[PDB]
RNA sequence: AGGAACUCUGCAAGUUGGCCCCGUAACUUCGGGAGAAGGGGUGCUCCCUGGGGUGAUGAGCUCCGGGGAGCCGCAGUGAACAGGCUCUGGCGACUGUUUACCAAAAACACAGCUCUCUGCGAACUCGUAAGAGGAGGUAUAGGGAGCGACGCUUGCCCGG
RNA sequence: AAUGUAAAAA
RNA sequence: CCCGGGCCUUGUACACACCGCCCGUCACGCCAUGGGAGCGGGCUCUACCCGAAGUCGCCGGGAGCCUACGGGCAGGCGCCGAGGGUAGGGCCCGUGACUGGGGCGAAGUCGUAACAAGGUAGCUGUACCGGAAGGUGCGGCUGGA
RNA sequence: CAGCUAGUUGGUGGGGUAAUGGCCCACCAAGGCGACGACGGGUAGCCGGUCUGAGAGGAUGGCCGGCCACAGGGGCACUGAGACACGGGCCCCACUCCUACGGGAGGCAGCAGUUAGGAAUCUUCCGCAAUGGGCGCAAGCCUGACGGAGCGACGCCGCUUGGAGGAAGAAGCCCUUCGGGGUGUAAACUCCUGAACCCGGGACGAAACCCCCGAGGAGGGGACUGACGGUACCGGGGUAAUAGCGCCGGCCAACUCCGUGCCAGCAGCCGCGGUAAUACGGAGGGCGCGAGCGUUACCCGGAUUCACUGGGCGUAAAGGGCGUGUAGGCGGCCUGGGGCGUCCCAUGUGAAAGACCACGGCUCAACCGUGGGGGAGCGUGGGAUACGCUCAGGCUAGACGGUGGGAGAGGGUGGUGGAAUUCCCGGAGUAGCGGUGAAAUGCGCAGAUACCGGGAGGAACGCCGAUGGCGAAGGCAGCCACCUGGUCCACCCGUGACGCUGAGGCGCGAAAGCGUGGGGAGCAAACCGGAUUAGAUACCCGGGUAGUCCACGCCCUAAACGAUGCGCGCUAGGUCUCUGGGUCUCCUGGGGGCCGAAGCUAACGCGUUAAGCGCGCCGCCUGGGGAGUACGGCCGCAAGGC
């Protein structure tokens, strides 16, 4: 445009928009496990994932992933969400954080444990 | 109705080096002079001078080029590689001395209008004043 | 005291009621809806002040009014005349018409749409007839029929 | 003169 | 002409390459969303009724107290007033039987509109119409010959 | 969110105040504000600064310092130099508590501590010794300001877990072509050093107020007090004394083995796992960092992906359908005054802290002191006048105008001609016609088709006709007359910069469609029948209504396409054609085409009819889908449009 133009008009600026409406964008939410359930895979993929439906502090109720193998979620687990989407699962913008409430660290994982909340072996 | 006169000038001058014409005119004005005068004086044009097409006042402005090349497109290289108005009509562009650009670190020029004359850049840091960025050469 | 608990039904009754001022929704064919709704004023005394008619330009008389200060009672359109409001369905556009004496309506009628007959000694109606109406009109007219403001629309079937 | 899904390219 | 093949050229939305691709309906599930008799909540506006404290103005009289008596304090009233109440509008959010379409989903049903004259060139505004893609009419465009 | 406004705007006088003022009141006048964004909604304390960034920019306001605002919610005033007063007062609300029911007490957003909420954020410490504040002549009193210590890897910074030697190389473990290779100088071992711990010493921060002389002053002189703390630091003694985390398919530095088998799982993007995975998981080994390493969240970067610096719009996302034009933006050549912009100089200001430089302090460093420099920006003064502006004066190159001519399907109105179709009347004539891929429906002995004559009617204009002309677009074609728009050429006669663009506005705007009335030949959505097919709501055939035609009105969309906004200047030519001027195989102008200089382009391609080189102005773009959908608003009879 002339310059003119951007005298009037202007530049119109970004303005971009979050993923995770974690609320107050907070590093980590607290929450109760609704349901403790077991999902198939998107388009190029298959293998039921071991995720639940949780309800936030922020009154809403998300989905969210359990990694790792193996786990101690139920029907009424308090659990830590921090957030993270998965590309295999439609509509799953949260991780659970293994290691924090009633959700249990990965038995016996040697490697990374600080990503599956697991104590240093002996 | 012409927008900008000098611009004009700047781009008779960039339209016709490219096909190494000898000599383009222009419409003739006092102000239009300097740049010119200032322009041949730094070496980027033989000269020019005023003259008369049918009952109007231009200014014939003979061009520079450099020596033949060898090889493929012996195209001779130019002695005004680059020019180009800063200041516009619908922008105009005012510097303090405090703050002139220095044209392809000093290779080049950047005449400009100001309270004492038209200026080289370094004419204006010379006598030490600012004005109107008219435009570079290189 | 209660406030529809009555009862087919708030049937009857009560509420509201005039005027001045403020204020007033959806929707709407932009006119409406509206008096929507909801509220304020309303008497008497004293004082200052505007405009009009008569006349003379003024006085008196008369018409409409504006402002200030005060009085009394439970109460000021002090008695009589005097809308209860709102939301939301059905039918019918609407004002009208009707079963004189058990039915006023969702029934008829209506402007408006369509079909059809009729070329003038018209078609159609009354009359055995003469005749008359139609009309001292002439297809943008006249008779018959159905539908019935307005908006959108009104499909297929011609065997009987 | 119709249609042939869904896992193959260091 | 049927089948296989070679060279040139042309079209393509095809490229483990026409046993290619590919469209819309319907059927199933998930998700967000619009409408919807309404229902519930927040913020706000207007008009009115009540109105504390308090300043300010008038009185301080048929009464109180101080008084150097001239006045002062208490008390009386009035205006404003937080806020309450009433009625009526505006914006915004949540929720609702049902309903519209939309996105996504290794497989379903229907047909095959488009991509090659895609086997009626296609595409388009619009109008009618039909299970669905679509078809047809009028014009218009080549992104067709 | 497009209009808002009654103390609303102004005045006169009056109250009130330290004081100006509709701050408040009485009267008067009708005004004030708004696309340069009023009014409305959503959000938010603001700055010094902090963060990132090459910078321009973006983002942000914790701690420190400055200003503002508040003290459970709201209103009020009292005292006073000052308050509408956090730890004062009155009232209303909510909440807490006391009560003998009449009443009464309270406000941690001060320091601590509690609780609730939360992903999460500290000791109910010490001291007035310093500094600072209040009162006091003074002694001194108060000081959760403050000086300090305590808790948390929250951050930055310094440091430790040892230093040298130590095998052709222990065992263990992993790999292997079964020779060997690796962890690896790593260990053990050897000597050395000595965090921790231990004993002795032990601060600076503190001189003044005070008292003596000098006067009680100047000056000299004397003495008291340390919370941190027996801590820092110095001296002597002295033990080998925590290592963790992320990663090793590609970006990306780090490779093998087993297990596993679209499962278990990974994931930031691309993708990886479906029996043999450097991508899952374990192991051996390796890369990276280390009292940390990873993750999540948000900011700036990359992102020239909102482009001022620094982008675009023929086909990739993007030129408005087209014109007229308001506002604004932009403005040819000469001279003069002013000096607004602009440039310069001088001074004021731009606090401190911070940033950068230098040097010093604590063993270094972080942190700290001192000093130095510049700084955008605004205030005053002085000066320059080229460009911009502005008043004034002149010009003709822009634009407009006179006069004379030209081509043209440019628009409107009235009339008019022929050809064919159709129906009807007449004649003559008979056995089929028609239609298709083929055929059927259909028409036809009630005489069709084919042919001649006559009549009615409606629509469209063959050849000319084009690679053609006109128009702003949409579009415009027999002929004729009238009314009228645009444009081109010659003369260089007139005006004298009157120009260009154009948000909103207004006008035009194919076709289809809508209203009322008309008209209706041919054609033809829908609709019916025939045929094709698995089916055929279609393509083909027979029939056929709205419509297509006119008037008046409405609708306003499009592949409204060159998919290219307009104006001007500049940048080789070759050829074809329409139109004008000139004594002319030539030239000069305006138009429409093709091929091409230079150049532009991602390529195709464009190229004096630019998509090249430049300036002005408007419009538009900013991943695909959801969508030109939804809500709102506006317009519309409706369809529906913006
Ligand atoms: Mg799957
Ligand atoms: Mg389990
Ligand atoms: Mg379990
Ligand atoms: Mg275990
Ligand atoms: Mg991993
Ligand atoms: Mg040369
Ligand atoms: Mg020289
Ligand atoms: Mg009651
Ligand atoms: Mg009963
Ligand atoms: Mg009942
Ligand atoms: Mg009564
Ligand atoms: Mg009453
Ligand atoms: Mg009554
Ligand atoms: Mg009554
Ligand atoms: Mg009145
Ligand atoms: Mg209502
Ligand atoms: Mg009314
Ligand atoms: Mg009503
Ligand atoms: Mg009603
Ligand atoms: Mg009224
Ligand atoms: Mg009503
Ligand atoms: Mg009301
Ligand atoms: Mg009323
Ligand atoms: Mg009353
Ligand atoms: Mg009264
Ligand atoms: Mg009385
Ligand atoms: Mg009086
Ligand atoms: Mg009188
Ligand atoms: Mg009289
Ligand atoms: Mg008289
Ligand atoms: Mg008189
Ligand atoms: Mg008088
Ligand atoms: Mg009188
Ligand atoms: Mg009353
Ligand atoms: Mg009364
Ligand atoms: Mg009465
Ligand atoms: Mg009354
Ligand atoms: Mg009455
Ligand atoms: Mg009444
Ligand atoms: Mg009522
Ligand atoms: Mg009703
Ligand atoms: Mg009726
Ligand atoms: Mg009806
Ligand atoms: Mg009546
Ligand atoms: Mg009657
Ligand atoms: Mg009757
Ligand atoms: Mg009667
Ligand atoms: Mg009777
Ligand atoms: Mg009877
Ligand atoms: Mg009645
Ligand atoms: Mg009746
Ligand atoms: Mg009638
Ligand atoms: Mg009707
Ligand atoms: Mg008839
Ligand atoms: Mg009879
Ligand atoms: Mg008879
Ligand atoms: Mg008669
Ligand atoms: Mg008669
Ligand atoms: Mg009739
Ligand atoms: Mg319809
Ligand atoms: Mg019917
Ligand atoms: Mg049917
Ligand atoms: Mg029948
Ligand atoms: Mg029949
Ligand atoms: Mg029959
Ligand atoms: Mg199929
Ligand atoms: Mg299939
Ligand atoms: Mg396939
Ligand atoms: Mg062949
Ligand atoms: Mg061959
Ligand atoms: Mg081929
Ligand atoms: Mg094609
Ligand atoms: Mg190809
Ligand atoms: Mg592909
Ligand atoms: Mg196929
Ligand atoms: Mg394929
Ligand atoms: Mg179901
Ligand atoms: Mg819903
Ligand atoms: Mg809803
Ligand atoms: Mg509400
Ligand atoms: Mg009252
Ligand atoms: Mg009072
Ligand atoms: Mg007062
Ligand atoms: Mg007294
Ligand atoms: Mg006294
Ligand atoms: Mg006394
Ligand atoms: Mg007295
Ligand atoms: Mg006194
Ligand atoms: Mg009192
Ligand atoms: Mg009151
Ligand atoms: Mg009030
Ligand atoms: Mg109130
Ligand atoms: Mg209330
Ligand atoms: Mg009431
Ligand atoms: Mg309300
Ligand atoms: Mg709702
Ligand atoms: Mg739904
Ligand atoms: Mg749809
Ligand atoms: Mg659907
Ligand atoms: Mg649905
Ligand atoms: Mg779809
Ligand atoms: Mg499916
Ligand atoms: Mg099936
Ligand atoms: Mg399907
Ligand atoms: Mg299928
Ligand atoms: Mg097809
Ligand atoms: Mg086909
Ligand atoms: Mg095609
Ligand atoms: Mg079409
Ligand atoms: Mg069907
Ligand atoms: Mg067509
Ligand atoms: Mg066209
Ligand atoms: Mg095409
Ligand atoms: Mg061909
Ligand atoms: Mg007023
Ligand atoms: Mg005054
Ligand atoms: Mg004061
Ligand atoms: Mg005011
Ligand atoms: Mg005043
Ligand atoms: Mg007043
Ligand atoms: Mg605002
Ligand atoms: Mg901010
Ligand atoms: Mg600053
Ligand atoms: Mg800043
Ligand atoms: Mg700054
Ligand atoms: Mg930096
Ligand atoms: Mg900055
Ligand atoms: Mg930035
Ligand atoms: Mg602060
Ligand atoms: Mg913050
Ligand atoms: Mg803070
Ligand atoms: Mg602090
Ligand atoms: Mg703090
Ligand atoms: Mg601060
Ligand atoms: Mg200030
Ligand atoms: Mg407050
Ligand atoms: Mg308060
Ligand atoms: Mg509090
Ligand atoms: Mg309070
Ligand atoms: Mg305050
Ligand atoms: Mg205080
Ligand atoms: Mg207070
Ligand atoms: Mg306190
Ligand atoms: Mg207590
Ligand atoms: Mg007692
Ligand atoms: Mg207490
Ligand atoms: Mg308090
Ligand atoms: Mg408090
Ligand atoms: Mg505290
Ligand atoms: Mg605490
Ligand atoms: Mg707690
Ligand atoms: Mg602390
Ligand atoms: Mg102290
Ligand atoms: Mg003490
Ligand atoms: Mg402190
Ligand atoms: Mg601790
Ligand atoms: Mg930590
Ligand atoms: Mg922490
Ligand atoms: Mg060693
Ligand atoms: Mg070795
Ligand atoms: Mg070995
Ligand atoms: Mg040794
Ligand atoms: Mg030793
Ligand atoms: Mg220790
Ligand atoms: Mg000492
Ligand atoms: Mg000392
Ligand atoms: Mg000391
Ligand atoms: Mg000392
Ligand atoms: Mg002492
Ligand atoms: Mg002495
Ligand atoms: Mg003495
Ligand atoms: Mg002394
Ligand atoms: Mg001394
Ligand atoms: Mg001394
Ligand atoms: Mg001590
Ligand atoms: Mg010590
Ligand atoms: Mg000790
Ligand atoms: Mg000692
Ligand atoms: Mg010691
Ligand atoms: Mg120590
Ligand atoms: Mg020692
Ligand atoms: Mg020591
Ligand atoms: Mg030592
Ligand atoms: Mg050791
Ligand atoms: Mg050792
Ligand atoms: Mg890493
Ligand atoms: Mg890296
Ligand atoms: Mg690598
Ligand atoms: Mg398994
Ligand atoms: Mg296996
Ligand atoms: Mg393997
Ligand atoms: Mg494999
Ligand atoms: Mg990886
Ligand atoms: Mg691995
Ligand atoms: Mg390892
Ligand atoms: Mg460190
Ligand atoms: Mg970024
Ligand atoms: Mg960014
Ligand atoms: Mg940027
Ligand atoms: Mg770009
Ligand atoms: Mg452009
Ligand atoms: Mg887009
Ligand atoms: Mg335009
Ligand atoms: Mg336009
Ligand atoms: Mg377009
Ligand atoms: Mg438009
Ligand atoms: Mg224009
Ligand atoms: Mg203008
Ligand atoms: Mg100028
Ligand atoms: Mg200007
Ligand atoms: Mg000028
Ligand atoms: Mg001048
Ligand atoms: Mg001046
Ligand atoms: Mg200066
Ligand atoms: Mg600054
Ligand atoms: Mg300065
Ligand atoms: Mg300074
Ligand atoms: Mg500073
Ligand atoms: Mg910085
Ligand atoms: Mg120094
Ligand atoms: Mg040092
Ligand atoms: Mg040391
Ligand atoms: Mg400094
Ligand atoms: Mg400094
Ligand atoms: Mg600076
Ligand atoms: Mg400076
Ligand atoms: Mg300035
Ligand atoms: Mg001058
Ligand atoms: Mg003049
Ligand atoms: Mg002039
Ligand atoms: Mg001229
Ligand atoms: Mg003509
Ligand atoms: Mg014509
Ligand atoms: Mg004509
Ligand atoms: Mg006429
Ligand atoms: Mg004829
Ligand atoms: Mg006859
Ligand atoms: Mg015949
Ligand atoms: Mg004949
Ligand atoms: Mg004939
Ligand atoms: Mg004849
Ligand atoms: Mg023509
Ligand atoms: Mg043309
Ligand atoms: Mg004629
Ligand atoms: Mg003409
Ligand atoms: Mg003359
Ligand atoms: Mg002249
Ligand atoms: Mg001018
Ligand atoms: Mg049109
Ligand atoms: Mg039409
Ligand atoms: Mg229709
Ligand atoms: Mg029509
Ligand atoms: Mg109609
Ligand atoms: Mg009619
Ligand atoms: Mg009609
Ligand atoms: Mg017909
Ligand atoms: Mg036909
Ligand atoms: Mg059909
Ligand atoms: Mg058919
Ligand atoms: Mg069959
Ligand atoms: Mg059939
Ligand atoms: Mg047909
Ligand atoms: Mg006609
Ligand atoms: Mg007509
Ligand atoms: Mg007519
Ligand atoms: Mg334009
Ligand atoms: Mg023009
Ligand atoms: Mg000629
Ligand atoms: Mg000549
Ligand atoms: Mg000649
Ligand atoms: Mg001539
Ligand atoms: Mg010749
Ligand atoms: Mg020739
Ligand atoms: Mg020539
Ligand atoms: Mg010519
Ligand atoms: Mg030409
Ligand atoms: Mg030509
Ligand atoms: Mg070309
Ligand atoms: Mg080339
Ligand atoms: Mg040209
Ligand atoms: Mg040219
Ligand atoms: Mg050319
Ligand atoms: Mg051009
Ligand atoms: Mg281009
Ligand atoms: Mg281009
Ligand atoms: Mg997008
Ligand atoms: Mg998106
Ligand atoms: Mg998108
Ligand atoms: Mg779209
Ligand atoms: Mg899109
Ligand atoms: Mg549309
Ligand atoms: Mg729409
Ligand atoms: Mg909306
Ligand atoms: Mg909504
Ligand atoms: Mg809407
Ligand atoms: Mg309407
Ligand atoms: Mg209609
Ligand atoms: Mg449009």
């Amino acid at each position: 445009p002339t310059i003119n133009q951007l005298v009037r008009k202007g530049r119109e600026k970004v303005r971009k928009k979050s993923k995770v409406p974690a609320l107050k964008g907070a590093p980590f939410r607290r929450g109760v496990c609704t349901v403790v359930r077991t999902v198939t895979p998107k388009k190029p993929n298959s293998a039921l994932r071991k995720v639940a439906k949780v309800r936030l502090t922020s009154g809403y109720e998300v989905t969210a992933y359990i990694p790792g193998e193996g786990h101690n979620l139920q029907e009424h687990s308090v659990v830590l969400i921090r957030g993270g989407r998965v590309k295999d699962l439609p509509g799953v913008r949260y991780h659970i954080v293994r290691g924090v409430y009633d959700a249990a660290g990965v038995k016996d994982r040697k490697k990374s444990r600080s990503k599956y909340g697991t104590k240093k072996p002996k | 109705m012409l927008t900008d006169p000098i611009a004009d000038m700047l781009t008779r001058i960039r339209n016709a080096t490219r096909v190494y014409k000898e000599s383009t005119d222009v419409p003739a004005s006092r102000f239009k002079e300097e740049i010119l005068r200032i322009l041949a004086r730094e070496g980027f044009i033989k000269g020019y001078e005023r003259v008369d097409v049918d009952g109007k006042p231009y200014l014939r402005v003979y061009l520079k080029y450099g020596p033949r090349r060898q090889g493929p497109d012996p195209r001779p290289e130019q002695v005004i590689h680059h020019i180009r108005r800063i200041s516009k009509p619908g922008r105009r562009v005012y510097v303090g001395v405090k703050e002139i650009p220095r044209v392809r670190r000093g290779l080049g020029i950047a005449i400009l209008s100001t309270s004492k004359g038209v200026l080289t850049d370094r004419e204006a840091r010379k006598l030490g004043v600012g004005g109107e960025l008219i435009c570079e050469v290189w």
